[PDB]
C-alpha cells in the first residue's frame, strides 16, 4: 500500500455521497447549460444549425490567406446578414 | 549536501499511487493538455472554415465522425502558437484557425517524450533495465514520422492526419490511392511486424495456459500461482516437445523466446516509419516500371497490379475536390474515370 | 441559411399561380416520400429508370407539365409516360392502381400535395445532388 | 487516520471534474434541432 | 450453500454453472428457467413485432422475422401474401408470453426451493451421467417429443388449412398439401446432393409436397430411434469411442447446433420456398436476377432486340449462355443463373431462358415482381441505411435474410468454439489431467528424445 | 499385434519427430496437394478469367509477374460457386483458362488446416496437456475461411475469393471498402484493436520479462546463456517486473500473476481475430458498416459533409472503377 484511504473505504462512505450528490449533478448541469444558453457556440466559434451559409450561397467559407486568416472568418461572419 | 535541489528529488520519488518523478514534470502538463484538447475539440469545435467539415458533437457528429482537423492548407507549417501573428491571441479565432490540431500534436509529442522519461526514471529507482523504454522507441517514432516528418514535407500541416475515427480512415484511403502506400516494402515489413506481434502474442499466451503444472487442487489454475515462487509455473520441456512435434522447431530459450517477443513488433514499427519518411517527398513505391512498359505496348496484359492502379485513379478523381477543398478542383462529370454502368 | 417562405413556395399549377407550404407539410412530405417513393427514387433519380429523374426542368418538359402540384398530384393518381401516350398504372405506384401498391391505399389528397411539395421544394434546397446520383453525394 | 487531499485526489479530479461538465453538455445537445 | 462458492466446489464464480454439474435438481431448475426465457422471448417479440407492423407494407419493410414465420405457416394470409387477418398472430404470440411464467415458475421453484439433487427423489428422474443406460432413455424421450413435433407441421399442411405456397399458381396462395413426396429416393436423394452451386444439397428444397413427405419420415425416424434409445444400451464400439460424462455430452451438442446454425444460415440466404421472399425479401441472387430482368425490359420496350445485343465484352449485354448451354441472364449476375423463382419460371423454356417468351409473353406482374426486388436487394449498413455502401441516408432497410443470416453464421462460429472448448477439456478431465501436468509424473520426462 | 494395431501405435506414436495422428491421415495429402498446385500455378499457369467476361489475368512469373503482383487468381465468375474439378473440363487447357488451379488450392487448403487444428488437440492429448492451443489457432483458421469461402458464398462467386498472392490481397482489400465500408464495422475496428493490441501486449510482455531477468552471465557473453533449457527455477524476476510497471501506471493496472497474465496475452489477441473473422463473414450477407452520408443537415437542408463524407468519395472511386468491363447494368448488388 502507498497511504492513501482504499477507494473502496472512500465511496461507501455516507459523507462521500453527502458531498458528491451535490457536486456531481452541479458539475451536470454546468455542462446542459453551457450548451442550452448557447455559450458553447460563442466560446469555440463554431456555427449554429443555420449558420453555415447565407441563405443563398452555396460556397464554403474556406480561409485562403496565413496572416489575414482572422479577417477572413469575419468577414465571412458579416456576410451572414 | 542537502539542498533545495536534493529536498525536491527526495519530494519527487515519494512511494505514491501515482508516481510523479523528475519526469513528471513534462509528462503530466503535456498529456493532460493533450488529452484534453482532443475531448474539448471534438465536443465543441468545427472543421468549417478549415476543411468544409463538421466536426464535433456540438454540431451533431458521433463518436465514429467527430475529429480535431488539421488546420488550413494556407497556414502552411506554422506553429499556430494562440499568441502568433495568425490567432493574434484571440481563442475563438484560433480554434477556428485549426489551432488546436498543433496544440494536440506539440503537447502529444513532449508528452510521449515525457512517458519514456518516466520509464527510464522509474527503472532506475528500481533497479531493472530499461528494456521497456528501448520498446516505446517504436510508437515515438511513428507519431514522429506520420504526424511531424510526414506533413513537414508535404505542403502544409493540412495533410496531416487529423484527430478522429474516420478522419483516420479518411488517411488510409488517401495513401492508397495517392501514395500506393500497399505496396511499399517499408508499410510490408511493418505490416509483418504487427501481425506477427499478435501472433506471438497470442501462441506464447496460449502455450503457457496449456503447458501449466498442476500447483493446486482447484479447476480454476489461476489461483496455484505465488508472486514470490521460484519454480517455473509451465513446463517448459513439454512445451518445446509439442511445438518440435506440431511444427517442426520450437523455442528452447525462454530468454530468446520473451527478447523475440521485444524485438519483432518494435522492429516493425520501425521500418514502416522509414517508409512514411520517404511518403514525405512523394518518393513512393507507386509503378513497377518494367509492368508499365509492357501494359503500355499490349493491351492484353493485365496484372493485379494495373487492377489495382486503375482503383488508385478512381480514389484521386473522386475524392480530391471535397478533401482538398483550397485547390478549387472542378472536374466535369465527363472527365471523371468510371467503369461500365457504373 | 434557413427554410423560409420564399423557399416553400412552389408552383401550384401551370398558369404560374403560387401556393406557400408550411414547414410541416415540407417536412411531411419528406417522410411520406421516404415512405412510399425513395425505395426507387431516393435523391431524385429513378433506381429502375435512370434516364428519367425527379429535376424540376426534366418534371417541366414532361407531357402534360410536371413541374408543380396539380400536375404531380395528377402523376399519382393516373401517371403517364414521359409523352402522355400511355397510362402505366398497372407499373407505377398511384390511386388508380392501389390495389397493385398496397402502400398507395392509405395516402388522402393531402398527402399527396405535401409529397408533391417535397419534390419541388428539395432541388432548390439541394441544387445538383437532386436527381444528380453518385456524382454529387 | 487517512489524509483527504493527497496528490492523488488531485489526479482523480482533474480528470473527473471536467467529464462530468462535458458528459451534461453532451447530453443537452441531443435534444438541438436544426 | 452446498457447492455455492470456490473453496467447496474448486470452481470460480465466472465458471459457477459449472458447480451445478452434480445437482440434477438445481440443473433441472436452469434448464427449465432457461426454457422459459426463450418462450418469453418468443411471445413477447411477437407482440412487438404485432404492435409495430403495418399491414399495407411488406413485411421485409418493416423488421420483421417472427411473424414471416408464422405467416409462412399459413396463418393471416392471402393470396399473394397480403396480410388477411392479424388475429393469429396475436395468438401465437400471447400463448407464447402466457406459457413462459409457467415454465418460469417451473425453473424457478427447482432452481432454488426443490431437491437440489434428484437421485434421493425420485430413481426415475435421478441420473447418472455415467449411466449409459439412463441416458441413452432420457435421450429417447426426446427423440420421440421431437418426432411429435415434426408431424404437427405434417398435421397442419394437411389437415390444419395447409401452407403458404409461393409457388402456386395465381401468384401464391396458401394450399393444403394432400400428396406429400413419400418416395425415399427423392427424399433422402436430397441428402446426396452436392452442397455446391447448380446442386445445393437440402437447401435446394423447392416445393411443399417434398417439404411435407420429408417430415413424415423425420418424425417416424425419431420415434422409432427414440423407443430404440428406451429399449437398448449403447453398444461395445460405441462405448469404447466416446467420453461419458456431462461436459462431454454438451460438447456434442455443441458441436450438432453449430452445425445446424451454419445450415440455417444458407438456407435463409438461398431458399424462397419455405422463405418466400413475399415476406422476408428477395434472396441475394433473386434481386441481382431482377436487375437485368427490369433492364431488359426497359430497353425491349424502347426497341432493342435484346437477344443479338452484344456487350461492351462480347457477351451478351442481356442474355448469354452458362458454361453447359443454358440462356441465361448477362452481366455480373451471371454467376446467379441457377436461381428459380415463380416470377422468372414463365420465361423458362427447355434451353433456359426463351427468346420468344421474352418477346411476347412478359406481364406487367412480372415487370412488378422484378422492380420490387431489384429495390429490395439485401444490402444495407449497420444502421439500417439501405442499398450499396456508398448510398446516401433516405432508405430505412436491411433485408430480413441479411438479419437472419449474419446472426446465425456468428452465432454458429462461437458454438463451434464452444464445442472445441467442452470437448477438449471433457477428454483432458476424463483422462485426469485437466488442472495442470503433475510435476513427479511428466509425461514427457518418460519419453525419448526426439533428437 | 496385428497389422492393424500395429499402424495405430505408429500413427499415434509419441516418438515421431513430426507427429501424425488420425488428423495427419487427412492433413498430409491435402496440404501436400494444395501446395505442389500452388507452386507450380504461382511460377507457370497461364492468364485466368477471373471476372468471366473472357478477359484473362495473368497471375505467374513465366506470363509476366514478380513477386509483389503474382497471384494465382481466383475462379471464373461464369462458374460461380460450382463444383470444378479437373475432370468436369473437357481439357487441362479449359480448366487453366477457368481459373480450376484456384478451387483446387483452397478446398485442399482449408482441409488441411482444419485438421491442422485438430492435430494440435490431439498431441496435446497423448502428451498430457491442457487442450486448448487448437482454440488460439481457431482464430487464424476462421479468418481464412472467411475471404476464401465465406465471402464467396454470400456473394455467390468464388470469382470474388480472396486471390492468393501479395497485389491480389490489396485488390480484395479496397473493392471490400467499395462494397461494404469495412473501416465502420465495428467488427473490423475490433479486430484493429486485436491486433494493435496484441502486438503491444506482445513488445510489453517481451520487454517487462527482458528489463528483469537475473544477473547469470557477464557482459562478454549473451543474457541468453543465463537460461538453461529445462531448469527447474524461474529466470527473471516477476515481483522487479511487477514494481516497475506497477509503478508507471499504478499498482492494480499491474499483473502479478503470471498465469492470468498469460491468459490476457492468449485472449486478447484471439478474440479480436475472432470479431475481424466474423467482420468479413456476416459482410458476406452484406450487413455492411456504419452509413453517416449526409448524416449532417443544416437549418435550411444543406448538406455538412463530415469525414464519413470523405470516406464516401474514396469509396465512390473504388466502386466506379473495380471491375470496369463487368457490370452492365447501374447496381452492383452483388
Ligand atoms: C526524434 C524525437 C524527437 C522528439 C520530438 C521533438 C518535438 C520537437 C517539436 C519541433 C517542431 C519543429 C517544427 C518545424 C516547423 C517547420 O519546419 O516549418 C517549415 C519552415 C519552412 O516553412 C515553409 O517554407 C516553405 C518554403 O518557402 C520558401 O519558398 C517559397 C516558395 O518558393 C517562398 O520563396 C518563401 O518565401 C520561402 O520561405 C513554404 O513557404 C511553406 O509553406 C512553409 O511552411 O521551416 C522552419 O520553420 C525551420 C526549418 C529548418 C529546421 C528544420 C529541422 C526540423 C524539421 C526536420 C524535418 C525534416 C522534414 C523534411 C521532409 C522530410
Ligand atoms: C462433421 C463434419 C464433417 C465435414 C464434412 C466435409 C464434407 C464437405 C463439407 C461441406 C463443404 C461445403 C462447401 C460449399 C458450401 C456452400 O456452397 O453453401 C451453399 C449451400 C447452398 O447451395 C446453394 O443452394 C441453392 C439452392 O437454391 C435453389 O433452390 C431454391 C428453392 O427455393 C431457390 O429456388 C433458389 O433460387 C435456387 O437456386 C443453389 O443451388 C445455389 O447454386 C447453391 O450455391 O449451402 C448448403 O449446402 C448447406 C450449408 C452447408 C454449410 C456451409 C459451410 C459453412 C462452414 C463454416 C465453417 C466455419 C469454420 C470456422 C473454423 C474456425
Ligand atoms: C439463464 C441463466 C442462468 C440460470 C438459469 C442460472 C441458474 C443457476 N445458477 Mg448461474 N450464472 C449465470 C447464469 C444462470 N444461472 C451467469 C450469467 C453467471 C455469472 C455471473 C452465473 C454464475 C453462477 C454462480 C457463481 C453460481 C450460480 C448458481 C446457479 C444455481 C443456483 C442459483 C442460486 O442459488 O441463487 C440464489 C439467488 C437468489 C435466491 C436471488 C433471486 C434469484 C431468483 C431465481 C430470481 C428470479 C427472478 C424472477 C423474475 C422471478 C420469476 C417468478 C415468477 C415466474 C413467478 C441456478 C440453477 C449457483 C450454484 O451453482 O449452486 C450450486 C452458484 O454458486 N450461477
Ligand atoms: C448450451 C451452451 C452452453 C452451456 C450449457 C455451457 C456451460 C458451461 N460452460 Mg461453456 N461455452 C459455450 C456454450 C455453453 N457452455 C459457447 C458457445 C462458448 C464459446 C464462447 C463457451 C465457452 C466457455 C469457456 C471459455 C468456459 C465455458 C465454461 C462453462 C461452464 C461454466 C459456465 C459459466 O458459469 O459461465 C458464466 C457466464 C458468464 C461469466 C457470463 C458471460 C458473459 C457473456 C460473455 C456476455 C455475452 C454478450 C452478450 C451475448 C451480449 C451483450 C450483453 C450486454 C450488452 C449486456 C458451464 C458447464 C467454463 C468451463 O470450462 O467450465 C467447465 C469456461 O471456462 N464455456
Ligand atoms: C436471432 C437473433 C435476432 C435477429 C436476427 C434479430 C433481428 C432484428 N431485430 Mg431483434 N431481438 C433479438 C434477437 C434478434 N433480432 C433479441 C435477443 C431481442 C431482445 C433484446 C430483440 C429485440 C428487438 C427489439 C426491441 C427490436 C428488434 C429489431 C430487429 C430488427 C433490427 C435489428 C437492428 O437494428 O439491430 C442493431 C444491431 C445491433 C444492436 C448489433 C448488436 C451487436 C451485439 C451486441 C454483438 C454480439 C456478439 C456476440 C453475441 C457476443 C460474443 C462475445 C464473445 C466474447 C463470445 C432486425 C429484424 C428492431 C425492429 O425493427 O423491430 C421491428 C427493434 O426495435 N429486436
Ligand atoms: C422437463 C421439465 C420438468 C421435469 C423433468 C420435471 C420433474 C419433476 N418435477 Mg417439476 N416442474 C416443471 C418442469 C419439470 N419438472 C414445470 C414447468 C413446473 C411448473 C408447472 C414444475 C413445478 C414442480 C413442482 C411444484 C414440483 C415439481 C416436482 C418434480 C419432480 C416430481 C414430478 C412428478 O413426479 O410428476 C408426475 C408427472 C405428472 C403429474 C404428469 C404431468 C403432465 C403435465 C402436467 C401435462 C403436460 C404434459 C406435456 C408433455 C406438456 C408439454 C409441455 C411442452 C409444450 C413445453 C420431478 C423431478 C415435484 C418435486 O420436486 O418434489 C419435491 C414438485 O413438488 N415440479
Ligand atoms: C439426437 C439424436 C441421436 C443421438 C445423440 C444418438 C446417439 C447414439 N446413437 Mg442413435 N439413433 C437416432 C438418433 C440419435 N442417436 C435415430 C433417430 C435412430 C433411428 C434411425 C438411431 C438409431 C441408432 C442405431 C441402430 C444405433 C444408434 C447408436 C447410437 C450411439 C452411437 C452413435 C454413433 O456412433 O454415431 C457416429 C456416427 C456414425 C458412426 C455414422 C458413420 C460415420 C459417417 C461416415 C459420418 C458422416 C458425417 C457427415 C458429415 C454426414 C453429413 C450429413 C450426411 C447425411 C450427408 C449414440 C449413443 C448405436 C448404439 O450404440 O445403439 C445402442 C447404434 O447401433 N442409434
Ligand atoms: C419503383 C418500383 C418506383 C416507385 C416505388 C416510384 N416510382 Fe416514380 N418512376 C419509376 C419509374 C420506372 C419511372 C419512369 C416511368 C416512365 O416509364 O416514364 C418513374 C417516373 C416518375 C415520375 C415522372 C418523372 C419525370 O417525368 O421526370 C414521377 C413524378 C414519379 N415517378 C413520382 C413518384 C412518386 C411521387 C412516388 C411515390 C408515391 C414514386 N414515383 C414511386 C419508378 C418508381
Ligand atoms: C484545450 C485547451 C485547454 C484545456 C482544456 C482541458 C484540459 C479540457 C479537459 C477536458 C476533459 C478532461 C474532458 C472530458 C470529457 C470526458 C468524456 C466526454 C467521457 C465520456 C465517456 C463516455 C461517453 C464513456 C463511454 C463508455 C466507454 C468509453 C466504454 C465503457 C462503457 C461506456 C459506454 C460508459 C486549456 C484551457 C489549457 C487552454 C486552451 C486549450
Ligand atoms: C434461476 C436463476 C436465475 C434465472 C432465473 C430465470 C431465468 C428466471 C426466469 C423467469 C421467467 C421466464 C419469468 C417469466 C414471467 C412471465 C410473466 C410474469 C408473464 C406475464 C404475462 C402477462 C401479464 C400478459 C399480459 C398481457 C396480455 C395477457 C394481453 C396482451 C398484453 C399484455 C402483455 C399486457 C438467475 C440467472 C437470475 C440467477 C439466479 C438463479
Ligand atoms: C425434413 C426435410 C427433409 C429431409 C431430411 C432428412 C431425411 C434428413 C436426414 C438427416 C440425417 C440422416 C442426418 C445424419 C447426420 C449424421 C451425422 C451428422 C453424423 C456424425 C458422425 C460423427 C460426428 C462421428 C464422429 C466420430 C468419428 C467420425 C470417428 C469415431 C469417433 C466419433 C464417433 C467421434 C428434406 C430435405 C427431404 C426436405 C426438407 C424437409
Ligand atoms: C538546475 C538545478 C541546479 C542545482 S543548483 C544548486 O542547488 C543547491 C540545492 O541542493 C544549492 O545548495 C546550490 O547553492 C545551487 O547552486
Ligand atoms: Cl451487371
Amino acid at each position: 500500500t502507498t497511504g492513501e484511504r482504499p477507494f473502496s473505504d472512500i465511496i461507501t462512505s455516507v459523507r462521500y455521497w453527502v458531498i458528491h450528490s451535490i457536486t456531481i449533478p452541479a458539475l451536470f448541469i454546468a455542462g446542459w447549460l453551457f450548451v442550452s444558453t448557447g455559450l458553447a457556440y460563442d466560446v469555440f466559434g463554431t456555427p449554429r444549425p443555420d449558420s453555415y451559409y447565407a441563405q443563398e450561397q452555396r460556397s464554403i467559407p474556406l480561409v485562403t490567406d496565413r496572416f489575414e486568416a482572422k479577417q477572413q472568418v469575419e468577414t465571412f461572419l458579416e456576410q451572414l446578414k | 549536501e542537502r539542498g533545495w535541489f536534493d529536498i525536491l528529488d527526495d519530494w519527487l520519488k515519494r512511494d505514491r499511487f501515482v508516481f510523479v518523478g523528475w519526469s513528471g514534470i513534462l509528462l503530466f502538463p503535456c498529456a493532460y493538455l493533450a488529452l484534453g484538447g482532443w475531448l474539448t475539440g471534438t465536443t465543441f469545435v468545427t472543421s468549417w472554415y478549415t476543411h468544409g467539415l463538421a466536426s464535433s458533437y456540438l454540431e451533431g457528429c458521433n463518436f465514429l465522425t467527430v475529429a480535431v482537423s488539421t488546420p488550413a492548407n494556407s497556414m502552411g507549417h506554422s506553429l499556430l502558437l494562440l499568441w502568433g501573428p495568425e490567432a493574434q491571441g484571440d481563442f475563438t479565432r484560433w480554434c477556428q484557425l485549426g489551432g488546436l490540431w498543433t496544440f494536440i500534436a506539440l503537447h502529444g509529442a513532449f508528452g510521449l517524450i515525457g512517458f519514456m522519461l518516466r520509464q527510464f526514471e522509474i527503472a532506475r529507482l528500481v533497479g531493472v533495465r530499461p528494456y521497456n523504454a528501448i520498446a516505446f522507441s517504436a510508437p515515438i517514432a511513428v507519431f514522429v514520422s506520420v504526424f511531424l516528418i510526414y506533413p513537414l514535407g508535404q505542403s502544409s500541416w493540412f495533410f496531416a492526419p487529423s484527430f478522429g475515427v474516420a478522419a483516420i480512415f479518411r488517411f488510409l484511403l488517401f495513401f492508397q490511392g495517392f501514395h500506393n502506400w500497399t505496396l511499399n516494402p517499408f508499410h510490408m515489413m511493418g505490416v509483418a511486424g504487427v501481425l506477427g506481434g499478435a501472433l506471438l502474442c497470442a501462441i506464447h499466451g496460449a502455450t503457457v495456459e496449456n503447458t501449466l503444472f498442476q500447483d493446486g487442487e482447484g479447476a480454476s489454475t489461476f489461483r496455484a500461482f505465488n508472486p514470490t515462487q521460484a519454480e517455473e509455473t509451465y513446463s517448459m520441456v513439454t512445451a518445446n516437445r509439442f511445438w518440435s512435434q506440431i511444427f517442426g522447431i520450437a523455442f528452447s530459450n525462454k530468454r530468446w523466446l520473451h527478447f523475440f517477443m521485444l524485438f519483432v513488433p518494435v522492429t516493425g514499427l520501425w521500418m514502416s516509419a522509414i517508409g512514411v519518411v520517404g511518403l514525405a517527398l512523394n518518393l513512393r513505391s507507386y509503378d513497377f516500371i518494367s509492368q508499365e512498359i509492357r501494359a503500355a505496348e499490349d493491351p492484353e496484359f493485365e496484372t493485379f497490379y494495373t487492377k489495382n492502379l486503375l482503383l488508385n485513379e478512381g480514389i484521386r478523381a473522386w475524392m480530391a475536390p471535397q478533401d482538398q477543398p483550397h485547390e478549387n478542383f472542378v472536374f466535369p462529370e465527363e472527365v471523371l474515370p468510371r467503369g461500365n454502368a457504373l | 441559411a434557413e427554410l423560409t417562405p420564399e423557399v416553400l413556395t412552389v408552383p401550384l399549377n401551370s398558369e404560374g399561380k403560387t401556393i406557400t407550404l408550411t414547414e410541416k407539410q415540407y417536412l411531411e412530405g419528406k417522410r411520406l416520400f421516404q415512405y412510399a417513393c425513395a425505395s426507387c427514387h431516393v435523391g431524385g433519380i429513378t433506381k429502375t429508370n435512370p434516364s428519367l429523374d425527379l429535376r424540376t426542368e426534366t418534371l417541366a418538359l414532361a407531357t402534360p407539365p410536371r413541374d408543380n402540384i396539380e400536375g404531380l398530384v395528377d402523376y399519382m393518381k393516373n401517371p403517364t409516360t414521359y409523352d402522355g401516350e400511355q397510362e402505366i398504372a398497372e407499373v407505377h405506384p398511384s390511386l388508380r392502381s392501389a390495389d397493385i401498391f398496397p402502400k398507395m391505399r392509405n395516402l388522402t389528397e393531402k398527402d399527396l400535395v405535401a409529397i408533391a411539395g417535397h419534390i419541388l421544394v428539395e432541388p432548390k434546397i439541394l441544387g445538383d445532388k437532386w436527381g444528380g446520383g453518385k456524382v454529387y453525394y | 487516520s487517512y489524509p483527504i487531499f493527497t496528490v492523488r485526489w488531485v489526479a482523480v479530479h482533474t480528470l473527473a471534474v471536467p467529464t462530468i461538465f462535458f458528459l451534461g453538455a453532451i447530453a443537452a445537445m441531443q435534444f438541438i434541432q436544426r | 450453500a452446498t457447492n455455492r462458492d470456490q473453496e467447496s466446489s474448486g470452481f470460480a464464480w465466472w465458471a459457477g454453472n459449472a458447480r451445478l454439474i452434480n445437482l440434477s435438481g438445481k440443473l433441472l431448475g436452469a434448464h427449465v428457467a432457461h426454457a422459459g426465457l426463450i418462450v418469453f422471448w418468443a411471445g413477447a417479440m411477437t407482440l412487438f413485432e404485432l404492435a409495430h407492423f403495418i399491414p399495407e407494407k411488406p413485411m421485409y419493410e418493416q423488421g420483421l422475422i417472427l411473424i414471416p414465420h408464422i405467416a409462412t405457416l399459413g396463418w393471416g394470409v392471402g393470396p399473394g401474401g397480403e396480410v388477411v387477418d392479424t388475429f393469429p398472430f396475436f395468438v401465437v404470440g400471447v400463448v407464447h408470453l402466457i406459457s413462459s411464467a409457467v415454465l418460469g415458475f417451473g425453473g424457478v421453484y427447482h432452481a432454488i426451493r426443490g431437491p437440489e439433487t434428484l437421485e434421493e427423489y425420485s430413481s426415475f428422474f435421478g441420473y447418472d451421467w455415467k449411466d449409459k443406460n439412463k441416458m441413452t432413455t432420457i435421450l429417447g424421450f426426446h427423440l420421440i417429443v421431437l418426432g411429435i413435433g415434426a408431424l404437427l407441421l405434417v398435421a397442419k399442411a394437411m389437415f390444419f388449412g395447409g401452407l403458404y405456397d409461393t409457388w402456386a399458381p395465381g401468384g401464391g396462395d396458401v394450399r393444403v398439401i394432400t400428396n406429400p413426396t413419400l418416395d425415399p429416393r427423392v427424399i433422402f436423394g436430397y441428402l446426396l446432393k452436392s452442397p455446391f452451386g447448380g446442386e445445393g444439397w437440402i437447401v435446394s428444397v423447392n416445393n411443399l409436397e417434398d417439404v411435407v413427405g420429408g417430415h413424415i419420415w423425420i418424425g417416424l425416424i425419431c420415434i422409432a430411434g427414440g423407443i430404440w434409445h428406451i429399449l437398448t444400451t449403447p453398444f461395445g464400439w460405441a462405448r469404447r469411442a466416446f467420453i461419458w460424462s456431462g461436459e462431454a455430452y454438451l460438447s456434442y451438442s455443441l458441436g450438432a447446433l453449430s452445425m445446424m446454425g451454419f445450415i440455417a444460415t444458407c438456407f435463409v440466404w438461398f431458399n424462397n420456398t419455405v422463405y418466400p421472399s413475399e415476406f422476408y425479401g428477395p434472396t441475394g441472387p433473386e434481386a441481382s436476377q431482377a436487375q437485368a430482368m427490369t433492364f431488359l425490359i426497359r430497353d425491349q420496350k424502347l426497341g432493342a432486340n435484346v437477344g443479338s445485343a452484344q456487350g461492351p465484352t462480347g457477351l451478351g449485354k442481356y442474355l448469354m449462355r452458362s458454361p453447359t448451354g443454358e440462356i441465361i441472364f448477362g452481366g455480373e449476375t451471371m454467376r446467379f443463373w441457377d436461381f428459380r423463382g415463380p416470377w422468372l419460371e414463365p420465361l423458362r423454356g427447355p434451353n433456359g431462358l426463351d427468346l420468344n417468351k421474352i418477346k411476347n409473353d412478359i406481364q406487367p406482374w412480372q415487370e412488378r415482381r422484378a422492380a420490387e426486388y431489384m429495390t429490395h436487394a439485401p444490402l444495407g449498413s449497420l444502421n439500417s441505411v439501405g442499398g450499396v455502401a456508398t448510398e446516401i441516408n433516405s432508405v430505412n432497410f436491411v433485408s430480413p435474410r441479411s438479419w437472419l443470416a449474419t446472426s446465425h453464421f456468428v452465432l454458429a462460429f462461437f458454438f463451434l468454439v464452444g464445442h472445441l472448448w467442452h470437448a477438449g477439456r471433457a477428454r483432458a478431465a476424463a483422462a485426469g489431467f485437466e488442472k495442470g501436468i503433475d510435476r513427479e509424473s511428466e509425461p514427457v520426462l518418460s519419453m525419448p528424445s526426439l533428437d | 499385434a496385428n497389422l492393424w494395431e500395429r499402424f495405430c501405435n505408429w500413427v499415434t506414436s509419441t516418438d515421431n519427430r513430426l507427429y501424425v495422428g488420425w488428423f495427419g491421415v487427412i492433413m498430409i495429402p491435402t496440404l501436400l496437394a494444395a501446395t505442389i498446385c500452388f507452386v507450380i500455378a504461382f511460377i507457370a499457369a497461364p492468364p485466368v478469367d477471373i471476372d468471366g467476361i473472357r478477359e484473362p489475368v495473368s497471375g505467374s512469373l513465366l506470363y509476366g509477374n514478380n513477386i509483389i503482383t503474382g497471384a494465382v487468381v481466383p475462379s471464373s465468375n461464369a462458374i460461380g460457386l460450382h463444383f470444378y474439378p479437373i475432370w468436369e473440363a473437357a481439357s487441362l487447357d479449359e480448366w487453366l483458362y477457368n481459373g480450376g488451379p484456384y478451387q483446387l488450392i483452397i478446398f485442399h487448403f482449408l482441409l488441411g488446416a482444419s485438421c491442422y487444428m485438430g492435430r494440435q488437440w490431439e498431441l496435446s492429448y497423448r502428451l498430457g496437456m491442457r487442450p486448448w492451443i487448437c482454440v488460439a489457432y481457431s482464430a487464424p483458421l476462421a479468418s481464412a475461411f472467411a475471404v476464401f469461402l465465406i465471402y464467396p458464398i454470400g456473394q455467390g462467386s468464388f470469382s470474388d475469393g480472396m486471390p492468393l498472392g501479395i497485389s491480389g490481397t490489396f485488390n480484395f482489400m479496397i473493392v471490400f471498402q467499395a462494397e461494404h465500408n469495412i473501416l465502420m464495422h465495428p467488427f473490423h475496428q475490433l479486430g484493429v484493436a486485436g491486433v494493435f493490441g496484441g502486438a503491444l501486449f506482445c513488445a510489453m510482455h517481451g520487454s517487462l520479462v527482458t528489463s528483469s531477468l537475473i544477473r547469470e552471465t557477464t557482459e562478454t557473453e549473451s543474457a541468453n546463456y543465463g537460461y538453461k533449457f529445462g531448469q527447474e527455477e524461474e529466470t527473471y524476476n516477476i515481483v522487479a517486473a511487477h514494481g516497475y510497471f506497477g509503478r508507471l501506471i499504478f499498482q492494480y493496472a499491474s499483473f502479478n500473476n503470471s498465469r492470468s497474465l498469460h491468459f490476457f496475452l492468449a485472449a486478447w489477441p484471439v478474440v479480436g481475430v475472432w470479431f475481424a473473422a466474423l467482420g468479413i463473414s456476416t459482410m458476406a450477407f452484406n450487413l455492411n458498416g456504419f452509413n453517416f452520408n449526409h448524416s449532417v443537415i443544416d437549418a435550411k437542408g444543406n448538406v455538412i459533409n463530415t469525414w464519413a463524407d470523405i470516406i464516401n468519395r474514396a469509396n465512390l472511386g473504388m466502386e466506379v472503377m473495380h471491375e470496369r468491363n463487368a457490370h452492365n447494368f447501374p447496381l452492383d448488388l452483388a
